[PDB]
């Protein structure tokens, strides 16, 4: 499943986590499937980063990403990988083991 | 005829079926923190007769202040799985829409889900709730995220005294930290998380060893 | 607003209306006219 | 502020000894304070205070009875909860000026 | 942060220098990596010497510089910041004999080219420079001397010590080898600091690739390695 | 506009720059000195990042004058000019009057120098913070001199990390009536409150200003402090 | 005079030891004089070393109680106020070792008032210790764990000499064991104390070292305590006293009454300091109910000679008893069953209609009394 | 908008800069002076008291300037380093010049000029200090004087410069007596002044510091009181409260 996220986030800035978990569900579906987070900052026009217009959403997503991964959503051996060189800043905390 | 309430807090009352799943027992070596956080959170629920015996009005705000990965969170989490209240933890950002002044919108709901069960408790997190689309001071820019504050500060006041609203904050930020958020009244308890010292350590390692 | 006998309007709220994808005038001029179909009114606003 | 809209512009001060004793005794009302309690001595103790803070003395005294268990409030809880609620700030080599 | 200080040469929100911070990330825009080693009575500095195209001198493209007879340098960074640095040294080290009667020590050396580096930043006008340099040479009571300098005008003295695109990655494998007991020799230094460079980058660069410049005990001065001496070494080591 | 600049006024309080220049001395390694009745102790911690550096290069503490001596917590190229332009003052002194320069004017002199960079104009003020130390005029004397130009007299006091929990152990423990060896017990244990890691001989640099001279003691005493305690 | 002082403390060493209670008696009335010829400050340490050259000689408490007063009178005539609250310090210390019933609380309560107004902090420390340890002593729990808790606030803020911080630490592990909510944290505490007694305090770590044993147990954990005891930490004091703590903790993890039955019968010592244990005997006692349970299963199967008390686990007859204190309350939920041969353990006695009723008709009888008082009025 | 240089002038005619840096003085350690017939007193508020501080530097904004005169500094601490020395400096300079101790009024024009120059110039920010000038000199006799980071200085029988200025000025104007301040008498005006500005309560004697410059055998003896002067000064106001209370 390739996380592109352009259709994840599509009118609700909200809605993107909410419609990964739904993508999650999904992937629980198959096993041997495993998510592939490929071109995750690449989205409608430039990803949005902290702005008076548009803030950080993508960065909120990814801290309820992480709590989607671990936990409430952690079945059948589907790996989430966040295999991607598209975001430009890392979370320190992703990074933590 | 008239149909059953219909809508609820977040997905649904005590962030859904989803249940934190961290157990007091869980969260080990907070022990001056879990006990603050209990008088001011839990036990105003559970035992109200008690505050009013010495006439007390129970605290209602806590404000949990640390050197981040001190154990506040989870904590807060685990208020929310040891809960018989409707503790919708309500993240400030989560279901919430574009909108100006959304503090309004999170606390008519805890008020309507407190009533329906017991008064309902909120952890003030993922603090991104505004800074939306439809948002942006006339030429200030910083006024309309001083809106927010504004607004949020007005909803606290004081919130259906018994059925207490009541608000855990752990934000390290000294931009909402105004005097005013600080004032008993507001965030009555403050509880400053320390990095886990000798003995702390050791009863962390313990548990998750 | 205990001790009144006269209507008492809350205004603490700020714009959601006015040309936002909300309502027009709410704010204000709405405000205004249901003051003035209770003659007694006192109005309090916050900000 | 131009006063046709708005004719008077009444300003709030911070409490008085006097008064503070005042919103003292209108919050300790229903407290079962012990013979021997100074309210007068608790004002002073505090100065400059807020009034919502003479309200939270109250409230943190009458909690350190509950965590002891007792509904018997005393002169020493009003003095530790004056301290707890009164909150000081001070940063060092930045004593310029 | 950014944005604050990105433009000049001034103080930002958590007294952080941007201008002469960016200054050491050019010094990895030269492309090239140096490792210079000490030992029990030697100090080895080698470099990788890229020949872009044929039709170009090997003589000529040389990151090897002799400071004096006694004093050589290895510099990483821009080609013309590194000249620039190696004319100042060469002055203050001929300064140093002019104004004090004797050969300037290893250790003043990296101080006085620290200290230019240094006015550079507080006072504007000036673009900190692009380059780092190590210096070797003997010092009678102090053994064989390996001493690095940085843009910022920070000088250290290093056991061992790397600059360039790989200096993280080559600062580990030398921390593996200085952490084992044994000293090492003209041999040991020359093999570590080859190894250092070809474990790093994997090469396995022919003879006239590195550049090795040695100084040592009994033949206090800097000597550039010629290809063949070099040659010898890179067969040794791989045996 | 404010806050870029330190030859304009705050619209308000004061110039923003010479507070970030604070801000550097805070980003610092810890430095304690602990007055004491017979001596001044000064200490810093000396933590090389890797094994590769030398210890016996560079040194924190830095003997000005026979009887004063300097530490630093700040950037560490901005000390070495003022450690050579104090040695220097102390110099001219000597010239002018013959007489080694009491403690307390080589501070009035070193921040006289520090506050010229604060000055108007491109360049920026110096991010280091000094605990200058001298047994002038037969008593001990520890002073600090900022960035800014202030100086100021301290009985004990921390700079750089954790210079708030150091100053709260410095509360708890330090007297008045001790001799320096006691006092430099107290100097090793504050630096230990805030040592990220296991103190050694080459991790605590510290040097002593007696009744003799500011002399830094030898990695060999370093360590019997080091050991039996402290 | 300073070698008349060495030479006093040579002699008192002896009198500690070779020298009779009443000599070193003696010999502190003989040096009140040349107290007063030394400098007072000197004076007080020197005091503290003879009180305790006395507690080092046989116990004499009637002497000792009366040359501490004598010693209090000779401070109260030189008005010298540290020896005087240091001598207090050391008299209700004595107390607590008689375990005066209040002379131990009413001498620290006159301290403390005078301490809270001194700024000597470290002695105020010490007292409020004491006052927490002696209402533990009464069972006044809720006022031992404020005197802890005063205790550890005013230790926060000043210099904690190792010994203080670690009586600190194991009486937080005494107050936080007794309250039996959390045995967790009160381990952590007990070993914070080990780790600061050892060497500085040898003696004191044996008793922490025991606590933390013995809160393993009672966390349902017994198989760590052997591991606590192998590890080198813990080596150096191993002894008996190690070998009776891990005999108990097998006893749990076996879940034999018997087994910790003979482990209390082995360490007599052991025993005397720890009662907590005798609570891991009762809920053994309630472990071995299902075995009762399969003992009244037994009718179901075979009953055999009683199956409430002569065939439960064979044994003693004076079982009989635990099973008669668990049927006051909650417990088995079966009335002396003893006799049947098929079992009947049941309580069916929440029915509806019976509370609902019973409350309605009080209820609806009210009514009837004031309808009476409406229709009377207006009929008459 | 118009901020940044000194050298630019508001719509309204205002500078800004030299604005702000005389608003700033507020922020600083209250200093006062009464002139007092046969005396003049300088007192100053001791900010920044701390258990490890050592205080061994005699005063710490009370400075000498002369023979025959001192000053009280409020202000950025570097630049009254710089002005301290400058005063020093011109002191001397006149003395050297025409051999008589400088009349006081120059002294103050001097410094006056120097900061009044920085403002018009367009690379330095101007002065962030203003001071208070005690001395006697035989043209006009006792004086105490005030200058400004504008430049501006003035003569006032009494004035107060940091901290809770307003509320000095306002005390002193209704306290202070014309021909009658007597020097003893001006010293309790000081404390009771005092004892209003700085929110301390009781005023202990390590929060202020006393100067006092009289002219004794045709010398002036500028002295600062020890301590234990200041603490029988502060006793006897406490004193004068108690005989107050009951009466008040
Ligand atoms: N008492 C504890 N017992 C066991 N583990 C703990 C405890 N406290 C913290 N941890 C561990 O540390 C992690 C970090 O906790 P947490 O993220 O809640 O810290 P925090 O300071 O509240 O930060 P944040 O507000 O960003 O969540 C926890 O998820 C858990 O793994």
């Amino acid at each position: 499943l390739k996380v592109v996220s352009s259709s994840i986030v599509d009118k609700y800035i909200g809605e993107s986590a909410r419609l990964i978990r739904e993508m999650f569900n999904y992937a629980r579906d198959h096993q041997p499937c495993i998510i592939f987070m490929d071109e995750i900052d690449a989205i409608g026009g430039r990803r949005f980063s902290e702005g008076t217009s548009a803030d950080r959403e993508i960065q909120r997503t990814l801290m309820e990403l992480l709590n989607q991964m671990d936990g409430f959503d952690t079945l059948h051996r589907v790996k989430m990988i966040m295999a991607t060189n598209r975001p430009d800043t890392l979370d320190p905390a992703l990074l933590r083991p | 005829d008239v149909l059953p309430p219909e809508a609820d807090s977040s997905i649904m009352m005590l962030t859904s079926d989803q249940k934190p799943d961290v157990m007091y027992a869980d969260i080990g070596g907070m022990d001056i923190q879990k006990q603050e956080v209990r008088e001011a959170v839990e036990l105003p629920l559970t035992h109200f007769e008690l505050y009013k015996q010495i006439g007390i009005d129970p605290p209602r705000g806590v404000l949990m202040y640390g050197p981040p990965g001190c154990g506040k969170t989870m904590l807060a989490k685990a208020v929310a799985h040891h809960t018989t209240a409707a503790f919708i933890r309500v993240v400030g950002s989560e279901f919430v829409q574009k909108y100006l002044g959304e503090g309004p919108r999170m606390v008519r709901d805890v008020f309507r889900l407190a009533k329906e069960n017991a008064p309902a408790i909120i952890f003030i997190d993922e603090i991104d709730a505004i800074a939306t689309k439809r948002f942006d001071a006339q030429t200030g820019a910083d006024r309309e995220v001083q809106r927010i504050l504004l607004e949020l500060l007005n909803q606290m006041d004081g919130f259906d005294q018994n059925v207490n609203v009541k608000v855990i904050m752990a934000t390290n930020r000294a931009d909402t930290l105004d005097p005013a958020l600080l004032r008993p009244g507001r965030l009555d308890r403050k509880i400053e998380f320390p990095l886990p010292d000798r003995r702390q350590k050791r009863l962390i390692f313990s548990t998750i060893t | 607003a205990h001790h009144t006998d006269c209507t008492f309007i809350r205004v603490s709220g700020s714009e959601l209306v006015q040309k936002f994808i909300g309502e027009g005038a709410r704010m204000v001029r709405e405000l205004f006219v249901m003051a003035r179909e209770h003659a007694p009114s006192i109005i309090f606003m916050d900000e | 502020l131009r006063p046709g809209r708005i004719d008077r512009k009444i300003e709030f001060p911070p409490p008085n000894e006097e008064a503070r004793l005042d919103i003292l005794k209108i919050h300790s009302r229903k407290m079962n304070l012990t013979r021997g309690i100074n309210l007068r001595k608790i004002a002073e103790l505090m100065p400059g205070a807020s009034g919502a803070e003479v309200k939270g003395v109250c409230t943190e005294a009458g909690m350190y009875a509950l965590r002891e268990r007792r509904v018997h409030v005393t002169q020493e809880d009003f003095e530790m909860a004056v301290a707890k609620v009164m909150q000081k700030d001070s940063e060092k080599n930045m004593s310029i000026k | 942060s950014a944005g604050f200080d990105r433009h000049i040469t001034i103080f930002s929100p958590e007294g952080r220098l941007y201008q002469v911070e960016y200054a050491f990330k050019a010094i990895n825009q030269g492309g090239l990596t140096s490792v210079a080693v000490r030992g029990k009575d030697c100090a080895v500095i080698v470099t990788q010497k890229k020949v872009p195209d044929k039709l170009l001198d090997s003589s000529t493209v040389t990151h090897l510089f002799k400071i004096t007879e006694n004093i050589g340098c290895v510099m990483t960074g821009m080609t013309a910041d590194s000249r620039s640095q190696v004319q100042r040294a060469r002055y203050e080290a001929a300064n140093w004999k002019y104004k004090y009667g004797y050969e300037i020590p290893v250790d003043m050396l990296c101080k006085r080219i620290a200290d230019i580096s240094q006015v550079y930043t507080q006072n504007a006008e000036m673009r900190p420079l692009g380059c780092c340099m190590i210096l070797i040479g003997i010092d009678e009571e102090q053994g064989p001397q390996v001493y690095k300098c940085d843009p910022a005008g920070y000088y250290c003295g290093f056991k061992a010590t790397a600059a360039g695109v790989k200096q993280t990655e080559s600062t580990s494998f030398l921390e593996k080898k200085v952490k084992k007991k044994f000293d090492w020799t003209f041999e040991q230094t020359v093999e570590t600091a080859i190894t250092c460079l070809s474990t790093v980058l994997s090469i396995d660069f022919k003879p006239s690739e590195i550049e090795v410049g040695v100084v040592t005990v009994e033949n206090p001065k800097f000597r550039i390695l010629t290809e063949a001496e070099i040659d010898a070494h890179l067969v040794a080591l791989a045996e | 506009g404010y806050s870029f600049s330190l030859t304009t006024f705050s619209p308000s309080g004061k110039l923003v720059q010479i507070e970030y220049a604070l801000a550097a001395v805070a980003g610092g390694a810890p430095s304690v000195g602990i007055k004491a009745a017979n001596g001044v102790v000064l200490a810093t911690e000396k933590k090389q990042k890797s094994i590769l550096y030398d210890e016996r290069s560079v040194h924190k503490v830095e003997p000005i004058t026979k009887h004063i001596g300097l530490v630093y917590s700040g950037m560490g190229p901005d000390y070495r000019v003022l450690v050579h332009r104090a040695r220097k003052l102390a110099q001219q002194y000597y010239l002018v009057y013959q007489e080694p320069i009491p403690t307390a004017q080589l501070v009035q002199r070193v921040a006289s120098v520090m506050q010229e960079y604060t000055q108007s104009g491109g360049v920026r003020p110096f991010g280091v913070s000094l605990l200058i130390c001298g047994w002038n005029e037969g008593r001990p004397y520890l002073f600090q001199s900022d960035p800014s130009g202030a100086y100021f007299a301290w009985k004990a006091t921390a700079m750089g990390k954790n210079y708030v929990n150091g100053k709260t152990f410095l509360e708890k423990r330090y007297n008045e009536d001790l001799e320096l060896e006691d006092a430099i017990h107290t100097a090793i244990l504050t630096l230990k409150e805030s040592f990220e890691g296991q103190m050694t001989e080459d991790n605590i640099e510290v040097g002593i200003c007696n009744e003799a001279g500011f002399r830094r003691l030898t990695p060999t005493e370093v360590k019997d402090y080091l050991a039996a305690i402290a | 005079v300073q070698v008349k002082e060495q030479s006093i403390l040579e002699l008192g060493s002896l009198l500690a030891k070779t020298g009779q209670a009443a000599e070193l008696g003696g010999l502190l009335k003989y040096v009140r004089p040349f107290l007063n010829s030394i400098s007072k400050a000197k004076a007080a340490r020197l005091v503290r070393s003879l009180l305790d050259l006395f507690l080092d000689m046989e116990a004499a408490t009637g002497q000792e109680v009366e040359l501490c007063l004598e010693c209090i009178e000779w401070a109260k005539s030189e008005k010298r106020t540290f020896l005087r609250q240091a001598l207090e310090a050391r008299l209700v210390s004595l107390y607590f070792d008689t375990k005066r019933y209040q002379e131990a609380l009413h001498l620290g309560s006159q301290l403390l008032r005078e301490l809270k107004k001194m700024d000597d902090k470290a002695l105020l420390v010490e007292v409020q210790l004491l006052e927490s340890k002696t209402y533990h002593a009464l069972s006044n729990l809720p006022k031992a764990r404020a005197a802890l808790t005063s205790a550890r606030t005013t230790a926060n803020a000043i210099y904690c000499p190792p010994k203080l911080q670690a009586t600190l630490d194991m009486q937080s592990g005494i107050i936080h064991a007794a309250e039996e909510k959390d045995w967790k944290t009160a381990y952590s505490y007990f070993y914070e104390a080990f780790e600061g007694y050892d060497s500085i305090d040898s003696p004191k770590a044996i008793t922490s070292l025991k606590y933390m044993l013995l809160c393993k147990i009672m966390l349902n954990t017994p198989e760590d305590v052997q591991a606590l005891v192998s590890g080198k930490l813990a080596l150096r004091y191993a002894g008996r006293q190690t070998e009776a703590l891990k005999c108990v903790a097998q006893a749990s993890k076996n879940r034999s009454l018997a087994d910790f039955e003979k482990a209390l019968t082995d360490y007599r010592a052991e025993l005397r300091d720890d009662p907590i244990i005798s609570t891991h005997l009762a809920k053994l006692y309630d472990n071995l109910l299902e075995q009762n349970l399969i003992r009244v299963i037994e009718p179901f199967s075979r009953v055999q000679i009683e199956h409430i008390s002569s065939l439960i686990k064979l044994s003693k007859a004076d079982v009989e008893r635990k099973l008669s204190q668990m049927i006051l309350d909650k417990k088995f939920h079966g009335i002396l069953d003893q006799g049947e041969g098929v079992l009947i353990i049941f309580d069916e006695p929440p029915v509806d209609k019976t509370y609902e009723a019973a409350l309605e008709t009080i209820q609806n009888m009210s009514k009837v009394v004031d309808s009476l008082y409406n229709k009377a009025k207006k009929l008459t | 908008r118009y901020d940044s240089r000194t050298t630019i002038f508001s719509p309204e005619g205002r500078l800004y800069q030299v604005e702000y840096a005389m608003e700033a003085i507020g922020h600083a350690g209250t200093c006062l002076g009464i002139l007092a017939n046969d005396g003049v007193l300088l007192a100053a508020e001791r900010r920044n008291i701390h258990k490890l501080l050592d205080e061994v530097f005699f005063s710490e904004k009370i400075y000498k300037l002369n023979e025959d005169m001192a000053c009280s500094v409020a202000g950025i601490t570097s630049d009254a380093n710089v002005l301290t020395n400058e005063l020093r400096l011109i002191a001397q300079r006149y003395l050297l010049q025409y051999q008589e101790p400088i009349p006081c009024e120059q002294l103050v024009t001097a410094l006056c000029d120097i900061k009044q120059a920085y403002t018009q110039f367009g690379g330095k920010r101007p002065f962030g200090v203003s001071l208070l000038y005690i001395g006697w000199d035989k043209h006009y006799g006792f004086q105490l004087y005030q200058s400004d980071p504008s430049g501006n200085y003035g003569g006032w029988k009494a004035t107060c410069i940091g901290n809770n200025s307003a509320a000095a000025v306002s005390m002193l104007k209704q306290d202070y007596k014309e021909g009658e301040m007597t020097l003893k008498s001006a010293l309790a005006l000081a404390i009771k002044v005092l004892n209003k500005t700085m929110d301390v309560s009781k005023l202990s004697a390590e929060k202020v510091e006393i100067a006092t410059l009289t002219r004794e055998n045709g010398k002036t003896v500028i002295r600062v009181l020890k301590q234990k002067e200041v603490e029988q000064l502060i006793k006897k106001h406490e004193e004068e409260e108690a005989k107050a209370e009951r009466e008040k």
